[PDB]
RNA sequence: GCGACUGUUUAUUAAAAACACAGGACUCUGCUAAGUGGUAACACGAUGUAUAGAGUCUGACACCUGCCCGGUGCUGGAAAG
RNA sequence: GAGAGUGGAAUUUCGUGUGGAGGGGUGAAAUCUACGGAUCUACGAAGGAACGCCAAAAGCGAAGGCAGCUCUCUGGGUCUCUACCGACGCUGGUGUGCGAAAGCAUGGGGAGCGAACGGGAUUAGAUACCCUGGUAGUCCAUGCCGUAAACGAUGAGUGUUCGCCCUUGGUCUAUUCUGAUCUGGGGCUCAGCUAACGCGUUAAACACUCCGCCUGGGGAGUACGGUCGCAAGACCAAAA
């Protein structure tokens, strides 16, 4: 798995961590 | 490391002090002193690169020594 | 006074005690490696280590657990091969019978 | 086990203080069922740096060695030498098969 | 019976020093630097006063100089104490006393503690914090700090000028020592 | 919805969401302690000693508690004036 | 590996002499700090953390990992034997344990460093990169968590396969300087293998045993559910 393919997972994980800290904090 | 000056000769004493700096290994340790923190993960990479340049220098010295020794012997 | 056991380290005392245990359990006179001899020596080592080892010392506890599992394997060998020595070891060392 | 007790005294300590400390450690070894095989003096030694104490800084010292056959617990039981004012340093090592001259 | 006991510790004493005679008392000038102590006298022969509560201890910082020793108290203050004053080696017992916690109001009443009413819950005739309709701290943007029932502040490092004068005198006398 | 809970309260129109509470935090106190009452002596604190005493606010527990010291207070500071 | 002791260098802070104008920092500056006397220089004190040289393709450990020195207790490994024993072995679903760092809980500690944050700059802007302060944290004790590019991106084991150069730790033979045989660790290579790069007796070769895992990309390591966790979250893990 190259860095270019790792970047797609990186962005999916960042957006999910953001959504989980915004939604599940409430 | 302290060096006496004999007969007011500063350059001779400075040459002696430089030689004792170099041959005691203290100059190598002073040059290796760092100004920032280096992680162990970066020390590993630096050691790998230093070993690679040592391998290349040893190979080059071996080729020059083989050429010079084979030429000087008169064959 | 020089040869008193108070002047001996714990490792030397373990060596003397294990030689005594091995003398107690041997099948032949030069026997030092039969299964019941190994079981008795392992039982003595296991009992010493379960008392002297510190809780934070995980690296030695892994070796103690290895001694436990080795003793299980040797007892399993003796239960199917030499039933008399199996009963001898379980009675004299106070071990349970776990054929399961 | 067999041990070497190294004792580096302060250079100002007299003969009687050296004898008093060596005899106190010796009576401590006897009370724990031990044998003293050897006691020797290396005289006055020069130190590699200046050992700094509450008295000041010392560049000399008197070196003693007691060889004992004693209990394994004796290095722990000798920790009162860490609070001893006649001493610069002390060290207990397992006895080695080396000629010290 | 008793001679065996006084002889058993004589073979203990010659391989032992101050830092493990736990429970024993001697003057501070007979002790060493860094000795952990408690039950310190203020005046010689009067009795122990200073380090007494459960788990507490003090530490000797300096040797007797001009007949006095420097000691670090449990509060973090340092004081020069007369070298002839006595102290006990070690720490005070029951060190887990400060972490035990109650679970109900009745346990406080068993100790003899009666309930405490907040000043803001009272009337102006009762407390300086009393008064107001609804919940109110009875001051505002041009009031003062939180105060006692007797009007003295109890925040921001306040202390009375008498206390400041006495502590400054003590500090100035101890600076020359 | 409010209060965590058992309790307490306007004797004689209000029993509650109010008070208290266990828990939390801040400030002061080196012992002739601070603090409180008294002109004072003195007493309480306490035959206690910072794991203790006092004052204040908050109020089980769980997760948390962001910015501001300009203002009112409290507080530290070598000098000059 | 765990426990108990102990050492010095350097950084920071503080003190005392001497001394007087800056220091610090940048691409350039400024904040900061300094005439209440700094930086600098000598001596001293306190404290925490990490252990220079040795020193590295070395060593040890199942892996994660492990560096000053002494002692205690302790796990594993190697060699030799005309010693014992007699197939007692390998792998391993479900399970159990160990498991960087960050994080969490309680109590300590806090030099240096430093998420957050304050200020000084740069810039069109600069929620950054640079500078200056700096909290949590980093350290200790006891518990929790259970994840990493946890990588040799190479599961564990067994048998076999031309050599050369080094090296760790032994043993034997030596014939004065080396050979032999085990043991791990490296470099190169005949073959053979490979999509290619390359691997090559520590295989990615010639064969085999047992386990785990894959079946176009995206959606997605997401949704749902269960279990575990104080939380943070973790594991198993789809479909349209
Ligand atoms: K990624
Ligand atoms: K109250
Ligand atoms: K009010
Ligand atoms: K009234
Ligand atoms: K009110
Ligand atoms: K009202
Ligand atoms: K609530
Ligand atoms: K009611
Ligand atoms: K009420
Ligand atoms: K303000
Ligand atoms: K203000
Ligand atoms: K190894
Ligand atoms: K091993
Ligand atoms: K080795
Ligand atoms: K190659
Ligand atoms: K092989
Ligand atoms: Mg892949
Ligand atoms: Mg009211
Ligand atoms: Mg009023
Ligand atoms: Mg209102
Ligand atoms: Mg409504
Ligand atoms: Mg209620
Ligand atoms: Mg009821
Ligand atoms: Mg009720
Ligand atoms: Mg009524
Ligand atoms: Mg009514
Ligand atoms: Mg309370
Ligand atoms: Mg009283
Ligand atoms: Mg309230
Ligand atoms: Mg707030
Ligand atoms: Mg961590
Ligand atoms: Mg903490
Ligand atoms: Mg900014
Ligand atoms: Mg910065
Ligand atoms: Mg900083
Ligand atoms: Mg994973
Ligand atoms: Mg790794
Ligand atoms: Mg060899
Ligand atoms: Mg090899
Ligand atoms: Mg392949
Ligand atoms: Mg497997
Ligand atoms: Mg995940
Ligand atoms: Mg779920």
């Amino acid at each position: 798995d190259s860095v270019k393919k790792k970047r797609k997972k990186k962005m999916n994980k960042h957006k999910y961590r953001k959504l989980r800290k915004k939604q599940g904090r409430k | 490391i302290r060096v006496k000056v004999f007969s007011g000769d500063l350059d001779k004493a400075l040459t002696i002090l430089q030689r004792k700096m170099q041959s005691s290994g203290m100059e190598r340790l002073i040059k290796a002193q760092q100004t920032h923190h280096i992680k162990n993960s970066e020390k590993k990479v630096l050691a790998r690169k230093n070993l690679e340049r040592k391998i290349k220098s040893i190979d080059f010295a071996r080729k020059l020594q083989s050429i010079l020794i084979k030429k000087v012997r008169g064959l | 006074t020089y040869f008193h056991p108070d002047n001996m380290s714990s490792a030397e005392k373990m060596k003397i005690e294990l030689a005594k245990v091995r003398e107690e359990f041997k099948m032949s006179e030069s026997d030092c490696g039969s299964a019941r001899v190994q079981v008795a020596q392992l039982t003595t080592k296991i009992k010493h280590l379960s008392s002297v080892l510190h809780k934070k010392d995980k690296h030695s506890k892994k070796g103690l657990i290895a001694m436990v599992h080795r003793r299980k394997k040797l007892l399993k060998y003796m239960r199917r091969t030499d039933w008399d020595s199996y009963c001898l070891s379980l009675s004299k060392l106070g071990l349970r019978d776990n054929p399961d | 086990p067999l041990y070497d007790c190294m004792l580096l005294f302060k250079p100002i300590i007299r003969k009687e203080g050296l004898i008093d400390l060596v005899a106190r450690i010796g009576k401590h070894v006897y009370s724990k069922n031990g044998v003293l095989t050897e006691v020797k003096s290396f005289g006055k030694v020069e130190l590699g740096y200046g050992i700094k104490k509450l008295d000041g800084r010392h560049y000399q010292g008197q070196l003693m060695q007691i060889t004992m056959m004693a209990t394994p617990n004796i290095n722990k039981e000798l920790h009162y030498l860490n609070k001893d004012d006649k001493l610069l340093r002390w060290l207990l090592v397992k006895h080695r098969d080396i000629k010290i001259g | 019976q008793n001679k065996t006991l006084v002889a058993e510790m004589e073979e203990k004493m010659l391989h032992m020093d101050i830092n493990s005679m736990i429970g024993s008392s001697m003057p501070l000038g007979m002790m060493r630097i860094g000795t952990i102590i408690h039950n310190i006298e203020m005046n010689p022969g009067q009795g122990a006063k200073l380090v007494r509560a459960a788990g507490t201890n003090a530490k000797i910082l300096k040797e007797p100089a001009s007949g006095k020793c420097l000691i670090k108290l449990p509060s973090g203050d340092t004081r020069w104490i007369n070298a002839r004053c006595r102290a006990t080696i070690g720490t005070v017992s029951n060190p887990s006393h400060g972490v035990k916690k109650l679970y109900k109001a009745g346990q406080s009443r068993w100790l003899g503690i009666r309930p405490k009413v907040r000043g803001v819950a009272m009337n102006p005739c009762d407390h300086p914090h009393g008064g107001g309709e609804g919940k109110s701290k009875s001051s505002g943007s041009r009031g003062r700090t939180s105060v006692s029932p007797w009007g003295k502040p109890c925040k921001g490092g306040y202390k009375s000028a008498s206390v400041k004068k006495k502590k400054k005198r003590l500090a100035a006398r101890e600076a020359k020592m």
